[PDB]
């Protein structure tokens, strides 16, 4: 077609193995890379390669730019620009990262020295401790622009009689555990290579997911990564009833 | 029947029963019971003043009481309801519209030997069903596809063009030549070869030199008309032509079935007798067009997400305009959640079922503002793939076609904030006067595109193809039990032998359209939000529609 300013290339990535899809046929998998803005533009028109006849599947449409950068670069990102001195140009505009990127060693992330705050609900690197993160974030729009470490302990309960002492006790430990929270967060982050604020403490499957995904990307295997969905992303064949899967 | 007399003197029925007996039991009617006789004493005593020697009054009262029993079927014995019919009599001196779910729809079998529909008693009414009464019996699994084949073959054999005729497959076991017209299920044998199956038997099919009739879809699990030659050296029917059974309009279909009240709003039918009615249809067609264009019911764009904030804001802006002119009916359709809700083993966060409950509590806040829309509008709730009970098993996939309504436990006070709200199954039938509309929500175009026969050899054409296949096959599920399981005893819900007058067929994978075919109208709402635009369409029972957008 040549109409799109993208990069396509025939690839041999190892596909997943859905029980229904078993016929070998041939191999003509492709590796189309294309910026998301013109992808949204191409969503509009009827005729385009991504939506035409004889399309078997799209296999990694679920992964967001956030996940791509947190998996590729990591916490310790550095600039290998050289060429023309566009550091000022890079900082005034948005630094495009595809052309120039490198991931430096993160053996020591930070020698911590910074102020910490609180914000709690019982229905600057601030720590958000609320049952409803989304509601508090939406109600105060100014809360979005500040960096927050979101640690959520939820479902407060009351005996309905003499609740003042139990409120005091529930407040005391949350007041006094700040030194432990930050210490454990840094301890996990220094090995994890995920940035501190994106990472959560109780979240443990996320570490496994990122590590397994990036060590898979070291190989040619396809991720089948799927976001906030209980089923794997197999290209759309996963949306049909099958006896073996059942 | 009149008032203002002196006072209601009390008299014993012994001095009243002879007149009632002579008027009712002797001439027309019978069985004036003792309790019923005592009941008929009060109203005749209401105007008792200067009577039992008067002229017409008592005779006319008995005549009027007989009028109800000729009008209503009732029975023989007269019971304490005798006052209940006089309440109707004094009553004599919109409505008739209903929404029928999948479960409450009447069941009808078909006898091929008799060319007629036989009633099936509902197990809920007579069976105890205290512990397990919804569960089918194994015999339905054996007749599920036989019923489809009988209905389609009757229609094929009553077509005008056919009078070569369709031959049973086993009649081909000794022939070495000639031509045959075979009708049956297209599927794959357990060996992996394409085959055709009819109640008589089965045969393998060769597609190597087949020329299909373009204009529709050839998916496994549907009836197909085929033509070719049978070779006895092996067992193969070499195909030379392929088509689909022709469709039939409902006006010519009704006459064959008489005037059966399938979606009976005129009355109900039992194992004894059936119901038919013709004269009322003319007058109610008159009433449909009797300057009732004010009626206005609206189907929203499918797949609207409550958890998203922008969708909620757009819905508030839309209800802002809907408040001005309240729709007659408002159908909220599509999945109400953007993520399937399952057991959610992790309890650190709030449970997904509690989140489902909470997302149905913001609707009350957003709806309580607009009082008129509450006061004079009826809302119809359609489920979706990611609702509560189904997603607990399918995990967002599409499974059984008869999908039960949303549980009343997690949605309780939306019935209070709004006046008329009805929860309905995934396939439902709106009976509006002399009109039947079918509500169905699934992605049909994707499944058609994925599963095609692929014969070895502008986008709106696909919409016409989909409409023609769905309408000619006379069934909403032209698929085998493998692709989509079906509740065995509820399959009649999905069979369109009489073509509906108006069809609601929403598919997010297919662009919106407005097509007409043999006696029906097919509309496609879909994709509530698209290209930063929120769309919703209006339709009027006078066969005009409108599209209204609100960024």
């Amino acid at each position: 077609q040549k109409i799109k300013n993208c990069l396509i290339e025939k690839s041999s990535a190892s596909l997943p193995n859905n029980p229904k899809t078993s016929n070998p046929a041939g191999g003509q998998l492709f590796k189309i890379t294309l910026p998301e803005s013109v992808f949204l533009e191409e969503k509009e028109n009827c005729t385009s390669i991504f939506n035409d006849e004889n399309v078997l599947g799209v296999f990694e449409g679920t992964i967001t730019p956030h996940q791509r950068a947190i998996m590729d670069l990591g916490a310790s990102v550095t600039f290998r620009s050289k060429a023309m001195g566009a550091l000022g140009k890079g900082i005034q505009q948005g630094f495009e990262m595809k052309d120039l990127s490198m991931a430096e060693n993160e053996r020591y992330l930070s020698g911590f020295s910074m102020d910490i705050g609180y914000l709690l609900h019982f229905p600057f690197l601030l720590l958000l401790q609320s049952p409803f993160i989304t509601k508090l974030l939406g109600t105060i729009r100014l809360l979005n622009q500040m960096p927050i470490v979101k640690l959520s302990l939820n479902e407060v309960l009351l005996p309905q009689l003499n609740w003042q002492p139990t409120l005091l006790k529930k407040l005391v430990n949350h007041v006094l555990s700040s030194g432990s929270w930050i210490s454990h967060l840094i301890k996990l982050s220094q090995y994890s290579n995920i940035p501190i604020c994106n990472l959560r403490l109780d979240s443990m499957d996320y570490i496994i997911d990122v590590l397994y995904a990036r060590k898979l990307k070291k190989e040619n295997i396809v991720l089948w990564w799927n976001e906030k969905a209980p089923l794997p992303d197999h290209g759309g064949i996963q949306n049909d009833f099958d006896l073996n899967t059942s | 029947f009149g008032s203002g007399n002196v006072l209601p003197v009390k008299i014993q029925p012994p001095l009243l029963r002879p007149l009632a007996y002579r008027v009712l039991s002797r001439k027309y009617g019978l069985s004036i019971k003792s309790d019923g006789l005592s009941a008929l004493a009060e109203f005749v005593g209401t105007n008792i003043g200067a009577n039992w020697r008067q002229g017409p009054a008592t005779i006319k009262f008995l005549e009027q009481f007989a009028a109800v029993w000729k009008q209503q079927e009732r029975g023989l014995f007269i019971d304490q309801s005798g006052v209940k019919e006089v309440i109707q009599e004094m009553k004599e001196r919109r409505d008739y519209f209903k929404v029928i779910n999948a479960s409450q729809q009447q069941r009808f079998s078909y006898n091929p030997h008799k060319m007629q529909f036989i009633f099936v008693p509902n197990k809920k009414q007579n069976g105890l069903g205290g512990i397990a009464g919804f569960l089918p019996d194994i015999e339905d699994k054996v007749q599920m596809f036989l019923t489809r084949y009988y209905l389609t073959n009757d229609r094929v054999m009553r077509n005008e063009n056919f009078q070569m005729s369709i031959t049973p497959i086993k009649n081909l076991l000794g022939r070495d030549a000639q031509n045959f017209l075979l009708l049956g299920l297209l599927n794959k044998n357990f060996k992996g070869n394409w085959s055709l199956e009819d109640p008589s038997g089965s045969v393998e099919i060769d597609i190597s030199q087949t020329i299909p009739t373009q204009g529709h879809y050839y998916v496994p699990g549907c009836m197909v008309l085929v033509e070719g030659i049978y070779y006895s050296v092996g067992n193969k029917f070499h195909v030379t032509s392929m088509t689909l059974p022709p469709g039939e309009r409902r006006e010519i279909t009704l006459e064959t079935i008489g005037n059966l009240d399938l979606l009976g709003i005129h009355g109900i039918s039992n194992n004894n007798f059936i119901a038919r009615l013709d004269k009322d249809l003319k007058i109610r067609l008159h009433l449909l067009e009797k300057e009732l264009t004010d009626h206005k019911f609206v189907i929203l764009g499918a797949n609207l997400f409550l958890d998203d904030l922008k969708i909620m804001t757009a819905l508030s802006k839309i209800l802002q305009k809907l408040n001005d002119d309240p729709p007659t009916l408002l159908i909220w359709q599509g999945s109400f959640t953007s993520v399937p809700v399952f057991a959610s083993m992790s309890s650190r966060n709030i449970s997904s079922s509690t989140q489902f409950k909470n997302n149905f509590d913001a609707l009350a806040t957003l709806l309580s503002r607009f009082d008129n829309l509450t006061e004079n509008t009826t809302m119809i709730f359609i489920p979706g793939p990611n609702d509560l009970w189904g997603s607990m098993v399918s995990l967002g996939a599409s499974g059984t076609l008869p999908q039960d309504p949303i549980p009343s436990a997690f949605t309780k006070k939306i019935n209070k904030v709004c006046k008329n709200v009805v929860w309905s199954s995934n396939p439902t039938r709106i009976a509006y006067l002399s009109q039947e509309i079918v509500i169905f929500r699934d992605d049909l175009s994707g499944r058609f595109k994925r599963h095609r026969l692929e014969f070895p050899f502008q986008k709106v054409q696909e919409t016409r193809k989909l409409v023609k296949t769905i309408l000619d096959q006379g069934h909403l599920s032209p698929f085998l039990d493998s692709l989509r399981p079906i509740s065995w005893d509820l399959d009649h819900t999905l069979t369109l032998c009489p073509i509906p007058s108006t069809m609601v067929l929403c598919d997010t994978t297919s662009a919106q359209f407005d097509l007409t075919y043999n006696g029906c109208k097919v509309i496609n709402p879909g994709s509530f939000i698209h290209n930063r635009r929120a769309r919703y369409m209006e339709y009027v029972p006078s066969s005009k529609k409108t599209i209204q957008e609100e960024i």
